[PDB]
DNA sequence: GCATGCTCTACTGCTTCGATATCG
DNA sequence: AAGCAGTAGAGCA
DNA sequence: TGCTCTACTGCTTCGATATCG
DNA sequence: AAGCAGTAGAGCATGC
């Protein structure tokens, strides 16, 4: 099917970015732009040996995300604008553009999803349609990651922002990523 | 049996009287069960086209029989049914057809009595086949043919239970004096009106009765219990176009070739591969390995828990249900475990839920079975036999999403209006007969065209509503509630 | 003691026939 | 194998 | 700026065919 | 799947 695919992964060993002032916006370095995927995608996915961890800011991809889409979007008409968080929501954060970044989300149309870790809240293997703790996995760090997370998703949607999070144990056996992407019938 | 074909013996009466028009200018019987011989051979060559039929004529002058005995002559013999066949049965139509019979052979002769049967006895011995069910079909209006001799009376009443001692059944169509039954007679020993079932009713119908697959229930990993799933709705369609040479009207046996590399020459399945193309990139496999990247299992029912008969709506499924049974032929004693676990199910309303693969290298989909209770009566009305249905379901790729956004509500005034519409149009809905008109008009389109009655009855079309008649038993409040909430005005 | 002669279930396979999957 | 609405590039206001 | 024809074109669907129990 | 025909791996019996 005629998509694009692009893919930003933060937290490398490597700051090259459209956009990066400072500090602000360190170790953002966009894999793949927006693309037709063919096999090259799949070699980079299989070029993705270091973890690599020198970890600044997560918050800011977004923006750098939105504005590389502003940046290309020229007769390119999306009628949708999907942007996935894929984390553990471990490392900290940066509460002072949040509200703003928001509105700009809700004045640009933006449909986020999250996906989470193995701990929401015998043999946990992969998914078994079973538990998620595996006795006891919540620090802090996952506390505030978690209640932002749900505060930001009950703001942007409603009852349906706690359901637009989702773990990596049970998103193997349903396709909750294949929502709000093809047109209908 | 599976193999087992049945026979029918159409014996028919020509004595005095019934090739007569029997004082009447309405109808004549000889006619009428002619008509009748053949409305039942054009709706088993259709239907049932492998038993056998024959037509016997008893009481004539002239004889012919394979032991020469007198006034018994035959018309055909045993076999399938033929068009050729049809088209020489059907010249005895009319009284131009009857004195037609009566040149060919000649009505009117001392009919003799049960050595009739004895030549029946002799048709259905001399066959190398297998017989299901053997019935002599009998028309005539003679209620008492012994109004001369006890000799012959006792003959045939001793002749008949011989038959019937080894298992033949005869079952007279009776015939009318006046035109309704009135000749109430005493055949409380031969014998074990309405002719209508006869001619009408067989139009479109198959026989058979098979079992599909023949597979194993596992309960853990290792208690085991054998089942076949029989089919009972098959969505039935019409016969292949069987190929055909133009001149001289023969089979063609055409065969296929691969070839041509640019070279000439031939090719075979060793010098090629199978192949798709991504964008650019192509990926050459084979057939072996085609054949090998869909597998999973091996075919069976493997359990995965019970259900509560809740959560399983009617609204989905995929396929028509099949219907599993037990059988002690495998494995002995499931009978057992299978009419326990049906008890158990029947009173606690609890399904179960397995995993299904049909045949050797299918891969799996998940089945939900659910069981049902026989019930019978007097008449013995075996609509419903025991055992457990396959409800199919689909799986993620199978639901698809709908705009699913519109919602305006109605008021309460409509609601009564239409419950009085539809209780004006209410009746009950059927048992049968909604049949199918195209494969019906192809019926009857091949039913004309091997007989040279050319005019092609137009088909029936059953399905079709009556609004002429539904307009009034409706009434006249169409504009009203087309005027209540919705007009259409411009 | 190895070589040849009757004989008994019974395993593989041919044939039809109906359903299912696949392609045009 | 074969028909039924979608959507733009010329023919015509 | 405003209207119209049509030139395919995906999205279907019967119908012919290859396989399997 | 249902039916049915066939032949072979083997088992008892006798011999220069």
């Amino acid at each position: 099917n005629k998509d694009e695919i692009a893919l930003v992964l933060f937290g490398t060993d490597g700051t090259d970015n459209p956009l990066s002032g400072g500090d602000q916006y360190q170790n953002i370095t966009v894999h793949r732009h927006l693309m037709l995927p063919d096999f090259d995608l799949l070699e980079d996915i299989e070029s993705k040996i270091q973890p690599g961890s020198q970890q600044a800011d997560f918050l800011d991809a977004l923006i750098v995300s939105m504005d590389v889409i502003q940046h290309e979007t020229i007769g390119k008409k999306f009628e949708k604008r999907h942007i996935e968080i894929f984390t553990d929501l471990s490392s900290r954060f940066s509460k002072s553009q949040l509200d703003i970044i928001i509105h700009s989300l809700k004045k640009c149309d933006i449909s986020l999803q999250f996906f989470l870790p193995f701990s929401l809240g015998g043999p946990f293997r992969l998914g078994g349609h079973g538990p998620s703790f595996p006795l006891k996995g919540i620090t802090e760090q996952q506390k505030e990651g978690l209640e932002i997370v749900k505060m930001v998703m009950i703001s942007l949607e409603g009852e349906d922002g706690l359901d637009e999070i989702y773990s990596f144990s049970e998103s193997l056996r349903k396709l909750c990523v294949f929502k709000k992407i093809e047109r209908h019938s | 049996k599976y193999s087992g074909r049945d026979s029918l013996i159409f014996l028919v009466d020509a004595s005095k009287a019934m090739f007569e028009s029997q004082s009447e200018d309405e109808l004549t019987p000889f006619d009428m069960s002619i008509q009748c011989i053949q409305s039942v051979y054009i709706s088993k060559i259709i239907s049932s086209d492998r038993d056998l039929l024959a037509v016997v004529f008893y009481g004539t002058e002239k004889d012919k029989n394979s032991v020469n005995f007198k006034n018994i002559y035959v018309l055909q013999e045993l076999d399938n049914p033929g068009a050729k066949r049809i088209l020489e049965l059907d010249q005895f139509k009319g009284q131009q057809g009857q004195k037609r019979f009566q040149d060919m052979m000649g009505h009117g002769s001392d009919y003799s009595l049960s050595e009739v049967l004895w030549v029946c006895a002799n048709l259905f011995s001399d066959v190398q086949f297998k017989m299901s069910h053997k019935r002599i079909m009998l028309f005539t209006n003679e209620d008492n043919p012994h109004g001369n001799d006890s000799a012959k009376a006792s003959r045939a009443r001793t002749k008949a239970g011989d038959l019937r001692d080894t298992g033949i059944f005869l079952d007279l169509m009776h015939l009318k004096k006046p035109g309704g039954f009135d000749i109430s007679l005493f055949y409380r020993d031969i014998i074990s009106s309405k002719l209508e079932d006869l001619l009408r009713k067989v139009r479109a119908k198959e026989t058979r009765k098979r079992a599909l697959s023949r597979l194993k229930l596992k309960l853990n990993k290792d208690i085991v219990i054998s089942v076949g799933i029989y089919n009972l709705v098959q969505k039935a369609l019409k016969p292949p176009p069987i190929k055909l040479y133009r001149e001289t009207n023969e089979p063609v046996k055409t065969k296929t070739r691969t070839f041509n590399t640019s070279t000439g020459g031939l090719l075979l399945p060793s010098d090629t591969k199978r192949s798709q193309i991504y964008g650019s990139r192509q990926i050459i496999l084979e057939k072996e390995e085609t054949e090998e990247l869909k597998r999973f299992d091996d075919p069976g029912l493997m359990l995965m828990g019970f259900k509560p008969l809740v959560l399983l709506k009617k609204h989905h499924y995929l396929r028509p249900s099949l219907f599993v049974y037990p059988e002690e032929s495998l494995v002995i004693g499931s009978s057992t475990l299978f009419s326990a676990l049906l008890i158990k199910c029947l009173e606690k309303e609890v399904a179960a839920l397995c995993r299904y693969t049909p045949r050797r290298n299918i891969p799996p989909y998940f089945v939900a079975l659910v069981p049902q209770e026989e019930e019978l009566d007097d008449q013995k009305i075996q609509v419903t036999p025991p055992g457990f249905q396959l409800v199919f379901l689909p799986f993620a790729d199978d639901k698809r999403k709908m705009p699913f956004t519109e919602k305006i509500m109605a008021t309460p005034e409509q609601v009564g209006k239409m419950k009085a519409i539809v209780e004006k149009l209410r009746f009950t809905y059927r048992s049968d007969s909604f049949e199918n008109p195209v494969l019906q008009q192809h019926f009857r389109n091949l039913e004309a065209l091997a007989l040279d009655l050319m005019e092609p009855e137009q088909a029936v079309d059953l399905t079709l509503p009556k609004v002429e008649a539904m307009n009034k038993r409706l009434g006249s409040l169409v504009d009203e509630f087309k005027e209540l909430v919705y007009p259409p005005d411009y």
